[PDB]
């Protein structure tokens, strides 16, 4: 019999003790406790799992499980080696790609890489219209070169640098939370915020579609002490436009947090924005601090990698302090939440627009619409566009009038040869299907979807199966693990795609199959690329 | 009920069930490779295996986890979900390393993918993980590993001891140990449960394997019988391999949630060990006996001699007829043992009362919860536990004080940490040192040693002066709550928290919540018994539980833990010099007269001496001439010239044990005997159910049945015995035990065991006693204070 295990160090306790302070020591806080852990030291030391383990009153097994998922925690064991201080990541995704981030990846892991510095590739930091995309310290760069990156780290220009937005004082100038403060009091009732926001038809914009009005009255319908969480996890590879209302308008998305919490009655709202977003969290913190007191208390959350997290159940777990494993789905989140409470989980993006909708009215959100859709629609477009940026351009919008009206064309010395709607999430497209509108329910028919907006274009002097290859990958790594058809078909994709030839019909088997029985969404679209490349694309094999 | 449709007729689903449950029922079984269709086992969706189809939805369900609603059509032969399954299994396939020199080739996946034709896999394979064998009981090759996730389950919620886990993301999300460290040096407890919850061979017994991790051997015969290590009766399936035990598996035992401790999963070896007796041995007559003359275990010829079972017997037998004869009835006794069946323990008793003519029986561990059972009789006029250890998933509150389950009753500690994990149940360990438990614990109050009458007393003026107690309990069901009133009030918190460990806050907050829990059971063993004095330490436990109404219903009782095989039914069987079978007094006339004329013999009348007494008696002389039968006093008691020296100035010593034991060193004639795993019988254990034993092996050598050599002292001692088997013995001890009334040998064969005090023979049993009443002349419980005299 072996049962003595590990023996938690006397001087681990206490460094975690001192670390810890006075904050709450409840397993909620696990991944915030080992995110002060990885900032005060570079990794998170076994001896420091095992000392807050025992502060928590935790299993090593749960600790580790935990601190394992999410790849910006660094677990070391006495064999291993120390993490250096200084960790730059190049993102290597289908935009950075586009601009050389493998070629970076390897010319700055051979010369400026050393024991004093990482360099990891990363699935993608919501920078893409300013690729190749690298972070150094906190410190993205744009348009990252060699010369760049050096200068960067041989200056220690490491922390983020915070833009000018307009603060508390400013938004009092204007807006001012007076929608808000006028449903703290009873001057506007909640039910006329409903309507007008249900009749407007708001649509979630972190990738689903389901209106914001029916989720706030079903999520106020269900009893109980409800909750609210906010997902700021944005991980696909082609969005980036939730960072932009972040780092430009923090307190009209804090405005709309409010009001839909005050629609819920929630004592308390959460923010699980990226760790990908320096910028984003130090605006927050700051803004955060300035709202009046009273009303909901409202806490900011961090993440670690973890892109399936952005997925709702997958968020609540990783709020919970435990690993995110999305959950099964014969009760919904809604009336389950993260404390088995109810609670409506709302991208930024959507918080972003609800002002306006309550301020400027639903007609004025129902006169936009270029085809036949309605609405206003943020877009994340990048890659081989002359304006790579985020475009608030209407619903229904086809990708040619999307890149000759908003984009400014396509490039000097390329042309168009095929997209992707959506991001990794969807599947690529062929240039020769432009005329396809672009919104929520107008995608479905070829195999793809829309789901935050993001919009890569590919030329021809770029390769759609390297692309596939690229998407194939980002999924296998990014893939919680939890079930059989993603944890396995991503792997088994990626491997029959090494090959100078893949075997279409086995992959489309595959494809089924994850498409069929996969658990949440992420493996339900993992073989979108996939598929649709092969389908739209039968000149390439 | 829901009645939904499934495969295109209407069925029938019981509340609770999932759709896979009903589909097993209906015989249309599925494959399952993450669901473990046995108790304690949460159906985790995670491998998809179990894909069905059903209407309305997207995209596939896992019947694994997914139960029916009404109006619900259900269809799992249909192409897509057939399909789903076979590319899953294929996906596995393609991850498993091979079905000829693999790991358990005739596991559970490998039946599975058989059934859906997946013979080979079109996708390539991946490295995976090196094999890893480090712990000597059981092998993990995770390179067979299906990320099912059964064995986080088995560790973290059937048996919560938090050893496993998948740390990774993705495909190289891995089963870990603690930290990833190779098991032979975490936390592991060796449990097995894990091993037992694999549906590949990832996890295997080490005995199954070679150097190259194939399995080489298949028990050709198992059989299914208890474990003779704790007395939580925890029910095995011992695997047989060439008439040797190599593994041992638990089995749906009532007790045991087919979980077994390391005890229960191996240490059966003990059974084939290479130092056992086989022939019966006679001290040679040129040897002398000395007082601390050490037999070698090797060499057992030093000492002793080869004689055949006639000679060493009718000397064993002979030997006490002559010291009956002349030096009195009162000049022998016996020392039975509670590692036997109920049997032997009755046989036993039965011999030292009618052929030595006497009441000297007494098996030296009952010692060990003595004190308690001494004050659960003597206020409730019942020493049993009131309620079953499984209890605890009913209990809102649970006191652990002076007891480590989780070491000494590790299936026990398991049911209450299930307790507090599934339900709302508070746990206090209420013992001085820290204990893995704690981790769990509501509350720890670690106190100074002996410092827990103080502290209980508090806890019950708390409730006195607080008006916590029921006024209703104690008046129709309870004798003497004034004595207590009056003496209570001089122990309060605020006084013994200084003479305690914990403070009155502290006390006050404990004794609040016990009093006002709807349900709360208190566990304890030796830590409160075994310290000196410890009647005091149960009577304020009993006077805890009866002012408070804790007792009688469902969660509440008292269950000191019985840590031995079968004491409860050793002392059941009349093992007490101070009482007959059954707790029926030995001093009573009509008790007497009652076995006087069943036993056809007169019987003692005055009580027999108790083990130290005996112990105590053979130095001044009074008492010459012994019988132990599977028990090793000579290294029981504090022995340099108390126990050691008592044993060597014995005229005549026969011994009964297994090993030529240090007790069997001043044996004049030494009974090779049969151990529990080549006997039958009967068996009870701290959870008050009776159990059947069954052989699995045979003896070593000739070696005999312990029944069998007791029987054949009694006809050499002119008792004329003839018993055919262990069923016999429990027939006519059942004759005359009110405890076994409706309970048979045919009854106790099927169902596995019975709780003895049982009405009808198809009724469960009563887990719960004193429902309705003490069993006390007055028809209700006395509360005894507890006196602190220094
Ligand atoms: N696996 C296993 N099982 C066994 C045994 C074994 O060695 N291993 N041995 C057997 C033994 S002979 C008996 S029959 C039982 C033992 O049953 P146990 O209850 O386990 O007896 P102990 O282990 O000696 O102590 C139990 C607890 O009492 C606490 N304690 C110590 N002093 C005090 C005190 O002054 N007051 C109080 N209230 N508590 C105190 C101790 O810290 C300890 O945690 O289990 C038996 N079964
Ligand atoms: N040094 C020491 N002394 C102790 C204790 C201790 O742990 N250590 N424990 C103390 C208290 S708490 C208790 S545990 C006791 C110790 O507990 P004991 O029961 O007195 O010691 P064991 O060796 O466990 O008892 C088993 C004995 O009976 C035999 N035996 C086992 N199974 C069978 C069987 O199926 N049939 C037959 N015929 N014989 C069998 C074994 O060979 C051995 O002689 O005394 C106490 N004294
Ligand atoms: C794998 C996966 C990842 C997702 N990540 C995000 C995300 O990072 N941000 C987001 O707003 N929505 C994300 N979604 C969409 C989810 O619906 C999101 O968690 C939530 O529903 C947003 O609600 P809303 O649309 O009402 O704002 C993701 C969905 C999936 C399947
Ligand atoms: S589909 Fe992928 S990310 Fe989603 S639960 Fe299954 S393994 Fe995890
Ligand atoms: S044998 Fe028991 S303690 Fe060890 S890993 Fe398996 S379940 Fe956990
Ligand atoms: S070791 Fe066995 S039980 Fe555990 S996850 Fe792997 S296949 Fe499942
Ligand atoms: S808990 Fe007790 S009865 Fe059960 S296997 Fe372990 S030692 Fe044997
Ligand atoms: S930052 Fe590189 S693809 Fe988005
Ligand atoms: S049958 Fe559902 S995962 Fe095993
Ligand atoms: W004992």
């Amino acid at each position: 019999a072996v049962p003595k295990g590990r023996q938690v160090d006397p001087h681990a306790k206490v460094e975690i003790e001192e670390l810890l302070g006075t904050r709450p020591r409840q397993r909620d806080l696990l991944i915030e406790h080992l995110h002060l852990i990885q900032d005060t030291y570079g990794q998170i030391s076994a001896d420091h799992l095992a000392a807050l383990a025992d502060e928590m009153s935790l299993a090593f097994a749960e600790v580790f499980e935990t601190a394992t998922f999410y790849a910006h925690f660094d677990v070391v064991k006495e064999g291993e080696a120390d993490i250096p201080r200084l960790t730059i990541r190049v993102c290597d995704s289908i935009t950075c790609a586009m601009f050389g981030a493998d070629e970076l990846l390897e010319t700055l892991q051979r010369e400026l890489a050393s024991d004093a510095v990482r360099v990891v590739r990363a699935p993608c930091v919501g920078l893409c219209d300013h690729a190749p995309a690298v972070e150094v310290g906190h410190n993205f760069l744009h348009r990252a070169d060699l010369a760049s990156v050096r200068a960067a780290v041989e200056a220690e220009d490491t922390h983020a640098h915070i833009p000018t937005y307009v603060d508390y004082d400013a938004y009092r100038a204007g807006g001012g939370y007076a929608t808000l403060e006028r449903l703290r009091s009873g001057e506007l009732p909640v039910d006329d915020v409903l309507k007008v926001l249900d009749d407007g038809g708001l649509r979630g914009l972190g990738g689903a579609g389901f209106p914001t009005g029916r989720k706030w009255r079903s999520v106020r319908g269900e009893p109980g002490p409800r909750l609210m969480a906010v997902n700021g996890d944005e991980g696909e590879p082609g969005t980036f436009k939730d960072q932009l209302y972040l780092n430009t308008d923090p307190h009209r998305f804090l405005e709309g947090m409010l009001i839909g919490a005050h629609v819920v009655e929630a004592a308390d709202v959460y923010i699980y924005l990226r760790d990908e977003y320096p910028i984003s969290r130090e605006i927050l913190a700051r803004e955060i601090a300035k709202l009046p007191e009273g009303g909901t208390r409202i806490h900011l959350r961090r993440g670690a990698g973890a892109y399936i997290c952005g997925e709702e159940s997958s968020l609540i777990e990783s709020l919970e302090g435990k690993r995110g494993l999305p959950r099964h789905k014969p009760p919904f989140p809604f009336q389950v939440g993260l404390f088995n409470r109810p609670t409506l989980i709302n991208n930024i993006e959507t918080l972003f627009w609800v002002r306006d909708l309550i301020e400027r009215g639903a007609e004025w959100w129902k006169s936009h619409g270029r085809n036949g859709r309605v609405g206003l629609r943020s877009y994340s477009v990048s890659g081989r566009v002359k304006e790579p940026g985020v475009k608030l351009a209407p619903a229904g919008l086809t990708i040619q009038e999307l890149i000759d009206e908003y984009c400014g064309g396509i490039s000097d010395g390329h042309s168009f040869a095929a997209y992707l709607p959506g991001g990794a999430s969807g599947g690529i497209l062929p240039a020769s299907m432009n005329d396809i509108p672009l919104d929520f329910g107008t995608l479905e028919k070829y195999g793809c979807f829309i789901g935050s907006a993001a919009v890569v274009i590919l030329s021809d002097q770029d390769d759609v199966r390297g692309a596939a290859l690229n998407l194939m990958k980002f999924f296998e790594d990014e893939s919680c693990g939890q079930c059989t058809p993603c944890r396995s078909g991503t792997q088994k994709a990626r491997m029959l795609m090494e090959n100078g030839v893949w075997d279409t019909d086995l992959l489309g088997e595959l494809a089924q199959c994850m498409r069929d029985a996969s658990i949440c969404g992420l493996g339900q679209a993992a073989s979108n690329p996939v598929s649709t490349v092969i389908k739209y694309f039968p000149d390439l094999f | 009920t829901i009645a939904f449709e499934f495969d295109g007729q209407q069925v029938e689903a019981q509340p609770g069930e999932t759709i896979w449950a009903v589909a097993k029922r209906l015989g249309t079984h599925i494959p399952h490779l993450c669901h473990k269709p046995d108790p304690g086992y949460r159906p985790d969706g995670n491998c998809r295996a179990c894909m069905v189809e059903i209407e309305g939805e997207r995209v596939l369900a896992a019947s694994c986890k997914r139960t029916p609603a009404i109006g619900m059509k259900v269809k799992s032969a249909t192409e897509r979900a057939t399909k789903a399954r076979a590319m899953v299994l294929e996906l596995l396939v393609a991850d498993q390393p091979e079905r000829a020199t693999s790991h358990d080739p005739s596991s559970h996946f490998w039946v599975q993918a058989d059934v859906l034709d997946v013979t080979e896999s079109r996708f390539p394979a991946a490295e995976r993980w090196t094999s890893d064998v480090s712990h000597p009981a059981m092998s993990v090759n995770l390179d067979a590993c299906i990320q099912c996730n059964l064995c986080v389950r088995a560790c973290r919620e059937v048996q919560v001891n938090d050893v496993i886990g998948m740390a990774y993301r993705a495909a190289g999300s891995k089963v870990v140990f603690d930290f990833d460290d190779p098991m032979g040096g975490s936390t592991c407890v060796a449990c097995g449960e894990c091993v037992q919850a694999c549906p590949t061979g990832a996890l295997m017994p080490a005995a199954y394997l070679d150097a190259n991790q194939t399995r080489t051997v298949y028990p050709d015969r198992e059989v299914k019988s208890l474990c003779p290590y704790c007395g939580v009766g925890c029910q095995v399936s011992y695997k047989v391999k060439d008439e040797r035990i190599v593994y041992a598996e638990g089995v749906n035992g009532p007790a045991n949630q087919n979980r077994l401790c390391v005890k229960g999963r191996f240490g059966f070896d003990y059974v084939h060990h290479p130092h056992r007796l086989t022939v019966p041995l006679i001290r040679l007559e040129n040897v002398p006996k000395d007082a601390n003359d050490q037999v070698d275990p090797a060499n057992p010829w030093t000492h002793f001699r080869e004689a055949t079972w006639e000679e060493a017997l009718d000397r064993a037998a002979g030997g006490l007829k002559a010291i009956r004869d002349t030096n009195g009835r009162k000049a022998l006794a016996g020392f039975g043992s509670a590692k036997g069946s109920n049997e032997e323990a009755y046989l036993f008793q039965k011999l030292v009362r009618l052929g030595f003519g006497t009441n000297n029986v007494d098996h030296c561990t009952r010692l060990c919860h003595a004190s308690s059972v001494a004050a659960l009789m003597e206020g409730l006029n019942s020493g049993a536990v009131t309620a079953p250890f499984s209890a605890a998933l009913d209990a809102e509150v649970i006191v652990v004080i002076g007891a480590n389950p989780t070491v000494n009753h590790p299936v026990a500690a398991t049911f209450l940490k299930n307790a507090v994990k599934q339900r709302g149940a508070k746990l206090i360990i209420m013992d001085p040192r820290r204990q893995t438990l704690s981790r769990h614990a509501y509350r720890h109050l670690a106190f100074r040693p002996g410092s827990d009458v103080a502290m209980l007393n508090a806890m019950l003026n708390v409730i006195v002066t607080e008006g916590l107690y029921d006024e209703q309990y104690i008046a129709g069901y309870t004798e003497n709550f004034e004595a207590l009133r009056e003496k209570i009030v001089d122990f309060t918190p605020e006084k013994m928290a200084s003479v305690c460990g914990i403070d009155a806050e502290t006390l006050r907050e404990v004794a609040r919540l016990y009093a006002r829990a709807k349900s709360s059971l208190i566990f304890w063993g030796m830590g409160v018994s075994q310290h000196v004095h410890g009647t005091d330490n149960s009577r304020c436990l009993i006077a805890l539980a009866l002012i408070t109404g804790q007792i009688g219903r469902p969660g509440t009782g008292l269950h000191p833990l019985r840590g031995q095989n079968n004491v409860q039914g050793a002392s059941d069987a009349g093992l007490i010099p101070m009482v007959y079978p059954d707790y029926q007094s030995v001093e009573k006339d009509a008790v007497r007269e009652l076995f006087e004329e069943f036993w056809g013999q007169s019987l003692d009348p005055q009580k027999g001496l108790t083990v130290v007494e005996i112990m105590r008696a053979i130095h001044a002389g009074e008492i010459r001439g012994m019988f132990v039968e599977g028990e090793n006093p000579a290294m029981s008691d504090p022995d340099l010239n108390h126990a050691r020296h008592a044993l060597a100035m014995l005229d005549h010593l026969v011994v009964q044990d297994l090993f030529l034991t240090e007790t069997a060193f001043h044996a004049d004639v030494v009974l090779p005997a049969s151990a529990f795993a080549e006997k039958a019988g009967t068996f009870t254990n701290t959870d008050r159910r009776v159990q059947i034993a069954q052989p699995v092996v045979a003896p070593p050598g000739d070696a005999r049945q312990d029944w069998w050599i007791i029987q054949e002292l009694a006809r050499r001692l002119d008792l004329d015995w003839n018993y055919g088997g262990p069923a016999d013995i429990f027939a006519e001890m059942a004759q005359v035990m009110p405890s076994l009334n409706n309970i048979t040998w045919e009854r106790l064969e099927r169902e596995g065991a019975v709780t003895y005090p049982v009405d009808a023979p198809d009724q469960p049993g009563n887990e719960i006693i004193f429902y309705a009443g003490f069993p006390t002349e007055s028809g209700r419980a006395k509360i005894v204070p507890a006196a602190i005299v220094p």
